[PDB]
Protein backbone atom coordinates (compact mmCIF):
# COMPACT_ATOMS: atom_id res chain seq x y z
CA UNK A 1 0.00 0.00 0.00
CA UNK A 2 2.81 2.71 0.69
CA UNK A 3 4.09 1.96 -2.39
CA UNK A 4 0.88 2.70 -3.91
CA UNK A 5 0.98 5.89 -2.47
CA UNK A 6 4.49 6.64 -3.70
CA UNK A 7 3.99 6.09 -7.09
CA UNK A 8 0.57 7.47 -7.21
CA UNK A 9 1.88 10.85 -5.69
CA UNK A 10 3.96 11.64 -7.92
CA UNK A 11 2.80 13.51 -11.56
CA UNK A 12 1.04 15.70 -9.07
CA UNK A 13 4.01 18.20 -8.71
CA UNK A 14 3.64 18.84 -12.62
CA UNK A 15 -0.37 19.37 -12.23
CA UNK A 16 0.10 22.19 -9.45
CA UNK A 17 3.33 23.60 -11.65
CA UNK A 18 1.20 23.86 -14.60
CA UNK A 19 -2.22 25.73 -12.91
CA UNK A 20 0.16 27.55 -11.31
CA UNK A 21 1.72 29.14 -14.36
CA UNK A 22 -1.56 28.82 -15.85
CA UNK A 23 -3.47 30.94 -13.30
CA UNK A 24 -0.68 33.32 -13.36
CA UNK A 25 -1.01 33.84 -17.53
CA UNK A 26 -5.09 34.33 -16.72
CA UNK A 27 -4.22 37.18 -14.27
CA UNK A 28 -1.94 38.48 -16.67
CA UNK A 29 -4.09 38.35 -19.69
CA UNK A 30 -7.63 39.48 -17.08
CA UNK A 31 -5.30 42.58 -16.25
CA UNK A 32 -4.53 43.36 -19.40
CA UNK A 33 -8.23 43.33 -20.76
CA UNK A 34 -9.19 45.09 -17.72
CA UNK A 35 -6.10 47.63 -18.42
CA UNK A 36 -7.36 48.25 -21.97
CA UNK A 37 -11.22 48.73 -21.37
CA UNK A 38 -10.57 51.06 -18.43
CA UNK A 39 -8.29 52.85 -21.18
CA UNK A 40 -11.05 53.03 -23.33
CA UNK A 41 -13.30 54.46 -20.62
CA UNK A 42 -10.67 57.60 -20.41
CA UNK A 43 -10.61 58.04 -23.77
CA UNK A 44 -14.73 57.75 -23.72
CA UNK A 45 -14.69 59.93 -20.60
CA UNK A 46 -12.33 62.47 -22.20
CA UNK A 47 -14.17 62.74 -25.33
CA UNK A 48 -17.43 63.42 -23.48
CA UNK B 1 -8.54 -16.63 11.94
CA UNK B 2 -6.81 -13.85 13.64
CA UNK B 3 -3.58 -13.80 11.11
CA UNK B 4 -6.18 -14.20 7.96
CA UNK B 5 -8.71 -11.63 9.08
CA UNK B 6 -6.31 -9.14 10.15
CA UNK B 7 -4.77 -9.50 6.82
CA UNK B 8 -7.96 -9.02 4.96
CA UNK B 9 -9.03 -6.23 7.27
CA UNK B 10 -5.58 -4.64 6.65
CA UNK B 11 -5.72 -5.13 2.84
CA UNK B 12 -9.62 -4.19 2.40
CA UNK B 13 -8.10 -0.82 4.03
CA UNK B 14 -5.21 -0.19 2.43
CA UNK B 15 -7.53 -0.85 -0.59
CA UNK B 16 -10.04 1.65 0.30
CA UNK B 17 -6.90 4.18 0.83
CA UNK B 18 -5.95 3.53 -2.61
CA UNK B 19 -9.55 4.15 -4.06
CA UNK B 20 -9.45 7.47 -2.35
CA UNK B 21 -5.91 8.49 -3.26
CA UNK B 22 -6.26 7.72 -7.04
CA UNK B 23 -8.07 10.71 -7.40
CA UNK B 24 -6.06 14.04 -6.78
CA UNK B 25 -4.12 13.45 -10.19
CA UNK B 26 -8.25 14.05 -11.59
CA UNK B 27 -8.63 16.88 -8.72
CA UNK B 28 -5.71 18.80 -9.92
CA UNK B 29 -6.39 18.53 -13.76
CA UNK B 30 -10.23 19.06 -13.02
CA UNK B 31 -9.14 22.24 -11.19
CA UNK B 32 -6.56 23.45 -14.00
CA UNK B 33 -9.38 23.15 -16.44
CA UNK B 34 -12.01 24.70 -13.84
CA UNK B 35 -9.83 27.87 -13.96
CA UNK B 36 -9.40 27.76 -17.47
CA UNK B 37 -13.06 27.94 -17.86
CA UNK B 38 -13.51 30.60 -15.19
CA UNK B 39 -10.65 32.39 -16.88
CA UNK B 40 -12.38 31.90 -20.69
CA UNK B 41 -15.39 33.51 -19.23
CA UNK B 42 -14.15 36.18 -17.59
CA UNK B 43 -11.76 37.49 -20.66
CA UNK B 44 -14.39 37.10 -22.88
CA UNK B 45 -16.29 39.31 -20.30
CA UNK B 46 -13.53 41.71 -20.04
CA UNK B 47 -12.78 41.83 -24.29
CA UNK B 48 -16.76 42.51 -24.56
CA UNK B 49 -16.72 45.40 -22.34
CA UNK B 50 -13.31 46.93 -23.61
CA UNK B 51 -15.11 46.64 -27.31
CA UNK B 52 -18.32 48.05 -26.18
CA UNK B 53 -16.49 50.84 -24.25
Amino acid sequence: HLAKKDKLDKELQKLEDDFAKLKQDHANDETKLKTNKRQQQNSLADNI
Amino acid sequence: KEARAEEGTQQRMYEFEQKQLKEKINNLKQKTDTENMVHEQLRNFLIEKEDQI
